[PDB]
RNA sequence: GUGGGAGAGGGUGGUGGAAUUCCCGGAGUAGCGGUGAAAUGCGCAGAUACCGGGAGGAACGCCGAUGGCGAAGGCAGCCACCUGGUCCACCCGUGACGCUGAGGCGCGAAAGCGUGGGGAGCAAACCGGAUUAGAUACCCGGGUAGUCCACGCCCUAAACGAUGCGCGCUAGGUCUCUGGGUCUCCUGGGGGCCGAAGCUAACGCGUUAAGCGCGCCGCCUGGGGAGUACGGCCGCAAGGC
């Protein structure tokens, strides 16, 4: 049980319902690993740095979770299954290093 | 003829040779030059004038298609770079802005024994 | 010598290891998607050292370039 | 990993006496716990050398407090070694 | 033990972008490439240069350092999991449980061997082009084993600090990594430079000793013959001790 974070970049040019189903899948697939929620920052469409899936744009999600470790990779696949989802980085979480403090 | 108007120029430039290949904005090539269109032949090519002679050439050649400013984009490290930029500069055609784009990779892959004791 | 601005200098109260904040690492990329050294930073071994891997992540993620193109030469 | 709690079990369980955290029997039954752990990830993972030598720096390390004990109070050595089920 | 810390330490799975090559398409024309100069080569079956898409293999630019980690070899994209070592603070526990280490056992860059796979770039041998008095070379165009992966062998090296391990003692200054603290600074561990005493044939070493001591192991006894012969042990072989 250790506390992780999940970015996942997905399709901007999703509608309303599309979207809905995939973040949709995204909770079912939280729910069937056991990864209790936290928190969510949904910061939605921004303009990548690189054009990714040939698209220069990407609709960002975040959330922070806590979940047994032994299955976070075994989670990371299960969300790339997913055409419409792009990008899936989890990292452990981490206390802030804060400088020029 | 196609009256572009306006594109980009390409420089690869080489120890070896320079070759400018003029484009439209999406960068499909209209007209291009280098050392071996001119009378040069052998090491001559690789000599900042025989670049300023591809460049003025491709950039006369352009001129048939009635194109005015260009987007200059340099690639490689070649005596005669500059050179063809000077050229280019002032040939008529308009020189909006010039930027190196130099392929460099990650080191990925093993170079040959000339380029060795690097990576 | 570097003795136009730091990095650090130029910045206030700020997390290092936030890999989404990418307004204020933009300011830690050269002119090219490439990352400033100590000189530019102004930053501490292990700020560097943590500052590296944050950009790292924030490139894959496709927030901030992994290479630019220099304009103006 | 070995968490703080099932550190602190096996303490309890084989302090000699509430407030031991350093006597022989302790240390021998940490040891213990942690060269079971590495053997099973070593069962897997069989191409891992530079944890095998820590293996074998823990089992030597066993079994020099091992003889300690043998050579002071073999009682408490036959105890230690029924409790904990070694030398096969 | 408790509480903290730094790290390219190791293993497994996944994953990212740049570039090379190749394929598809677009656009486009007379050469590209290469060198001291050239030629082989490739190009009208449309190359080079440019744009877009796709495949595949291999290595991780900036960070990056005179830096870090590891017993050594050695380790450099990112994420997760598994896992080793190590340092500091508290002065808490055991109560000499220590040091070294003939044999034994295991690890051990590259090259090399076996089976299977993979094969983009590079590239022994080899095919050529040059150079040359000749050129079994350096230079140029190709190119196989190999380099890569899994498993099993092989045990070598300028395997280098050319300096075995451990402990104690013996001026300091400066740079740096990493903790702790009354955080100008002090204290602990580690990486460098200059230097007290002292040592050294000298160069140089000098709290990271090559100084002063103690313990234990390894090794040397003029050069060639020769790391050869014989014998033994090991190895599929090359060959190693
Ligand atoms: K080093
Ligand atoms: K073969
Ligand atoms: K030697
Ligand atoms: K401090
Ligand atoms: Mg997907
Ligand atoms: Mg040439
Ligand atoms: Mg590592
Ligand atoms: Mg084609
Ligand atoms: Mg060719
Ligand atoms: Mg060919
Ligand atoms: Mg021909
Ligand atoms: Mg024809
Ligand atoms: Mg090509
Ligand atoms: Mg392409
Ligand atoms: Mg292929
Ligand atoms: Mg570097
Ligand atoms: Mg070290
Ligand atoms: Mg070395
Ligand atoms: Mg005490
Ligand atoms: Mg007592
Ligand atoms: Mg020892
Ligand atoms: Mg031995
Ligand atoms: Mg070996
Ligand atoms: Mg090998
Ligand atoms: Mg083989
Ligand atoms: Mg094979
Ligand atoms: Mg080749
Ligand atoms: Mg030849
Ligand atoms: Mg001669
Ligand atoms: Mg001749
Ligand atoms: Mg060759
Ligand atoms: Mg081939
Ligand atoms: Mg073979
Ligand atoms: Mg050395
Ligand atoms: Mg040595
Ligand atoms: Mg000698
Ligand atoms: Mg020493
Ligand atoms: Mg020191
Ligand atoms: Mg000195
Ligand atoms: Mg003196
Ligand atoms: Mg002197
Ligand atoms: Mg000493
Ligand atoms: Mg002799
Ligand atoms: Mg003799
Ligand atoms: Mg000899
Ligand atoms: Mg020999
Ligand atoms: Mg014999
Ligand atoms: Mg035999
Ligand atoms: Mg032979
Ligand atoms: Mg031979
Ligand atoms: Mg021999």
């Amino acid at each position: 049980m250790r506390r992780y974070e999940v970015n996942i970049v997905l399709n901007p040019n999703l509608d309303q319902s599309q979207l809905a189903l995939e973040k949709e899948i995204i909770q079912r697939a939280l729910e069937n690993y056991g990864a209790r929620v936290e928190k969510v920052e949904e910061l939605g469409l921004r303009r990548l740095a690189y054009p990714i899936a040939k698209d220069p744009q990407g609709y960002f999600l975040w959330y922070q979770v806590e979940m047994p470790e032994d299955r976070v990779n075994d989670l990371a696949r299960e969300l790339r299954i997913r055409d419409n989802v792009r990008r899936v980085m989890v990292v452990k979480s981490q206390e802030p290093f804060l400088a020029n403090a | 003829k196609r009256q572009v108007a306006s594109g980009r120029a390409y420089i690869h430039a080489s120890y070896n040779n320079t070759i400018v290949t003029i484009t439209d904005p999406d960068g499909n090539p209209i007209t291009w030059s280098s050392g071996g269109v001119i009378g040069y032949k052998g090491s001559r090519k690789g000599t900042p004038y025989a670049a300023q002679l591809a460049a003025l050439d491709a950039a006369k050649k352009a001129m048939a298609y009635g194109m005015q400013s260009v987007d200059v984009i340099v690639r490689g490290t070649g005596a005669g770079r500059e050179q063809a930029i000077r050229a280019l500069q002032a040939s008529g055609l308009q020189v909006k802005s010039i930027v190196d784009d130099t392929p460099v990779p990650h080191n990925g892959c093993r170079p040959k024994k000339k380029f060795r004791k690097a990576s | 010598p570097s003795r136009k601005a730091k990095v650090k200098a130029t910045l206030g109260e700020f997390d290092l290891r936030d890999y989404r904040n990418v307004e204020v690492l933009k300011r830690f990329l050269s002119e090219t998607g490439k990352i400033l050294p100590r000189r530019r930073t102004g930053l501490s071994a292990k700020e560097q050292r943590i500052l590296a891997k944050t950009i790292k992540r924030a490139r894959i993620l496709g927030l901030l370039p992994f290479t630019e193109k220099l304009v103006r030469k | 990993p070995i968490t703080k709690e099932e550190k602190q079990k096996v303490i309890q369980e084989f302090a000699r006496f509430p407030g031991d955290t350093g006597s022989t029997e302790v240390q021998v039954a940490l040891l213990t716990l942690r060269i079971n752990r590495l053997s099973e990830h070593l069962k897997v993972h069989k191409k891992d050398h530079h944890s095998h030598r820590g293996l074998l720096m823990m089992v030597g390390q066993r079994r020099r407090l091992l003889r300690y004990l043998q050579r002071e109070d073999p009682e408490r050595y036959r105890a230690l070694i029924e409790k904990l089920g070694i030398r096969g």
